[PDB]
């Protein structure tokens, strides 16, 4: 009963678009955005905010069917915010935001994929 | 680049499994430089490469070693850059005497 | 044996400077945030709208970034420093967040502190810690490096260790003292002038000296 | 006055030249004061560093300390102390000096004559 | 003529790799060994009284009969003290020698021509690729085994439209004229 | 629309793989079986069989995850864990 933050600590890994093999350390109730932004394979001006609204599918990451049954499916806003900000209006059935992706110790060790950085500037 | 010689086996061994990752990397960019792909079969070139390593097991020098491997290196660079029952007694006598 | 410098400076007619940009790196202090002349910003120091760093203490983001959210409050002589990583793999530079109230003595180093924290005076915060959100901490708490104190509690004693759990009134009242001592904040901010007068004062010693 | 030019192309004209001289001079014999004594590379590197150092700081103008060294082109000069530098850090780095013992060195003294009329480089005046 | 570098190197230079020296009129001669002779060269480039700083050349020596029959030759000039060095070392087939491509760039070619010739590998050289013999060639010319004729030999295979390579079959054999006398020595 | 090869195909294609080589045998092989010690295989085995899984699955392993293949269900997870496959 020391209540460390061992405990909360999920160790996660992601593949980024090169193919570099990262390892991502993220606390559990904190999402996947912010465990990437964190480890630093995503810009963090890019997504600021960890909401639905202001995500512009930045936050986008390609999960593997084996891991896509342990965390909630994806919501209807989700799914629309994946089909509108693609380079084609189609639904990948392996990625999901980063923003909804809340980590815990059941999806520790999973591996995510890092698709190709999109602009966000103006 | 040239490295020093190995000065251990387990070194020897490293770079042997590194040059066979070259060659094994390197095999396809052969397949469009050679263009014979009926009877080519990448696995059996893999494992008439292998067999190359396999027959040269007899050397123990890291040396000599490391001077094979910078020799095949160097063949590999060759051939990306496209630079090509009567007893056996009996046949070798019918052919001629030097035998 | 040691050899003295005979070049060294036992006076430099100026204290300590406020602002001790390491490198590129420069401290920023917004416009609204009051940090009083005594402190010292040294390095990746950035201090946000609102905040109340009271004389005495010192902030030196060299190693790692220090961030002062929203209506912060640092008091009197407390100490701030971070480094490259920490024990609990997280990023190990101190962040502290919107209406946090942070005692007289605190030794901060590689927190986390979540908003609307309270700490109390000689609080010691290791590497790797992190205060979660609506928490106090009372005087003289020491937490140990990778310890964490939970959301919505009381913690005590020179081992970080549980009290009681916090009322919905009790939790209310951290913003409120943070913008009580913002407001204190801003009763002392008002007596200083844009730009000192010491300028003339050195002026003056050069005329003496010619 | 000034050098207009140093006629090498690669070499540019220094105007302290006097001073960047004293100063390598000085880094020189710092420097080889951590080579032990016994060594010949010592001794003679403090021969010859003295006696550039000297002859630098009596005679003011390059001009003058050319003229005097017979060397000439300070900014040679200048270079070949860099070099030395770079020389002393490199024998620091690594450590040659002392002999291995049990060693033997074969020298070799031949008199075979030569005609007068193939190249040899003839020793300067 | 002109020993005065060499005196004075012999004089200043570390005794540990000098294995031996020769004061001749055909060029003053220094021998060593192989681990030293980067160490070596270095102190002669850089030393303000040997400034031997433009590389002649790298030669090599073949003697099947000597243990190490590959002989590595540096010919070095100095121009500011106006005269020529030699330093040179022993290796074999397989044993790689340090590379001076650090101290002399112009070094790389001949290296890699020695290389080719020879086979005495260099250890930090950048690239080692032969430079002189036909691509995809399989022996060392320079060696005193190689055959003067070679091995193989090319010629223009009309059903393949291209230029084949084909093992040695030449006519007008090289005729060995053996012209040495029994009292020369 | 897919970015991952399906676990089973993966499964599949590197069992059939494994079962294109002359030392091993299709009794021996299971999905959880060690190069060296189940399929009787060597050093250069297990590397002839990790660029024979590469070049099938036509994306190139890293030196060190190469290095932990020693195994047909490390060889299927790591494929089906990569996206480039
Ligand atoms: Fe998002």
């Amino acid at each position: 009963s020391s209540k460390k933050v061992s405990d909360r600590i999920v160790r996660l890994s992601a593949i980024d678009f090169e193919g570099k093999k990262h390892e991502v350390v993220g606390l559990a109730g904190h999402t996947l955005l912010k465990a990437l932004i964190n480890t630093g394979l995503i810009d963090p001006d890019s997504h600021r905010l960890e909401e639905i609204d202001a995500c512009s599918a930045h936050c986008e990451v390609n999960i593997a069917q084996e891991w896509l049954d342990k965390l909630p499916p994806r919501s209807y806003d989700e799914e629309y915010v994946l089909v509108r900000n693609s380079r084609a209006r189609v639904l990948n059935k392996h990625s999901r935001l980063g923003c909804q992706v809340l980590l815990d110790h059941n999806l520790q060790g999973m591996v995510v994929a890092l698709p190709e950085p999109k602009p966000w500037d103006t | 680049k040239v490295l020093p010689n190995s000065a251990s086996v387990e070194e020897a061994r490293q770079r042997v499994f590194d040059f066979f990752r070259a060659t094994c990397r390197s095999l396809p960019s052969v397949m469009e430089i050679y263009n014979l792909y009926d009877v080519t079969s990448v696995a059996q070139l893999r494992s008439t490469v292998a067999s190359e390593i396999r027959k040269n097991i007899g050397v123990s020098d890291p040396k000599v070693i490391d001077m094979l491997l910078f020799k095949g290196m160097e063949e590999l660079m060759n051939v990306v850059n496209h630079s090509k029952a009567i007893s056996p007694f009996l046949k070798n006598f019918y052919s001629s005497n030097y035998f | 044996s040691i050899t003295p410098s005979p070049d060294r400076v036992k006076w430099d007619y100026r204290g300590q400077r406020k602002i001790i940009p390491l490198g590129q790196w420069l401290p920023k202090v917004a416009v609204d945030a009051y940090v009083a002349p005594n402190v010292v910003l040294a390095g990746q120091v950035t201090v946000w709208d609102g905040a109340s760093v009271w004389p005495g203490c010192v902030l030196r983001g060299d190693l790692n970034k220090i961030s002062i959210g929203f209506c912060s409050n640092v008091q009197e002589r407390s100490v701030l420093h971070a480094a490259w990583t920490s024990p609990t793999g997280l990023p190990a530079d101190t962040s502290i967040e919107r209406y946090v109230t942070i005692g007289a003595y605190s030794l901060l180093r590689s927190c986390t502190i979540e908003p609307e924290c309270i700490i109390g005076q000689h609080s010691i915060l290791m590497e790797g810690s992190l205060v979660e959100t609506q928490s106090i901490l009372e005087a003289g708490s020491v937490v140990p490096p990778g310890r964490r104190i939970p959301s919505g509690e009381l913690w005590a004693g020179n081992p970080a260790r549980f009290v009681r759990t916090l009322t919905h009134e009790e939790i209310l009242e951290i913003p409120k003292l943070a913008v009580a001592i913002n407001d204190l904040s801003r009763d002392h901010y008002s007596e200083f002038l844009p730009y000192s007068t010491v300028y003339l004062e050195v002026e003056k010693f050069k005329k003496s000296l010619g | 006055k000034v050098k207009a030019s140093t006629g090498i192309v690669g070499l540019e004209v220094v105007p302290n030249a006097r001073e960047v001289l004293i100063g390598l001079y000085s880094k020189t014999l710092k420097e080889i004061q951590k080579v032990p004594e016994d060594e010949g590379y010592r001794k003679a590197v403090e021969s010859f560093t003295k006696h550039r150092l000297s002859v630098c700081k009596e005679e003011e103008d390059w001009e003058a300390i050319e003229k005097r060294l017979g060397c000439g082109q300070v900014e040679e000069l200048i270079e070949e102390a860099q070099d030395e530098l770079k020389l002393i850090s490199y024998m620091i780095e690594w450590d040659p000096w002392g002999v291995p013992d049990d060693y033997e060195c074969e020298v070799i003294e031949n008199d075979a004559p030569v005609p007068k009329h193939v190249p040899l480089h003839r020793p300067p005046p | 003529d002109n020993q005065f570098i060499f005196k004075y190197s012999w004089e200043t230079l570390p005794k540990k790799w000098v294995k031996k020296m020769e004061r001749s009129e055909h060029g003053n001669r220094f021998d060593t060994k192989t681990d030293y002779l980067f160490q070596l060269l270095c102190f002669l480039k850089l030393h303000t009284y040997t400034r031997v700083q433009v590389l002649i050349d790298i030669c090599g020596v073949d003697y099947p009969s000597r243990k190490r029959r590959f002989e590595v030759v540096y010919n070095l000039l100095s121009t500011r003290y106006n005269s020529r060095i030699r330093v040179q070392t022993s290796a074999d087939e397989v044993t790689r020698i340090s590379s001076v491509v650090s101290l002399f760039p112009s070094a790389g070619w001949w290296e890699r021509e020695v290389w080719d010739m020879f086979g005495v590998s260099f250890i930090n050289h950048p690239d080692l690729r032969r430079i002189l013999t036909d691509y995809g060639f399989e022996g060392h010319p320079l060696r005193k085994d190689f055959p003067l004729s070679g091995y193989v030999e090319v010629r223009y295979d009309d059903p393949e439209k291209r230029v084949v390579s084909e093992p040695i079959e030449m006519t007008q054999e090289f005729r060995y004229f053996d012209f040495a006398s029994p009292w020369e020595q | 629309r897919g970015s991952f090869l399906d676990k089973s195909e993966v499964a599949d294609r590197v069992i059939s793989c494994v079962k294109n080589f002359q030392k091993v045998d299709p009794a021996k092989v299971t999905p959880n079986a060690h190069f060296q010690n189940d399929l009787g295989l060597d050093s250069l085995d297990a590397v002839e069989i990790v660029m024979a899984l590469e070049e099938e699955f036509g994306f190139e392993i890293p030196d060190n995850e190469a290095d932990k293949i020693n195994s047909i269900k490390h060889a299927v997870d790591f494929i089906a864990s990569h996206p480039q496959a």
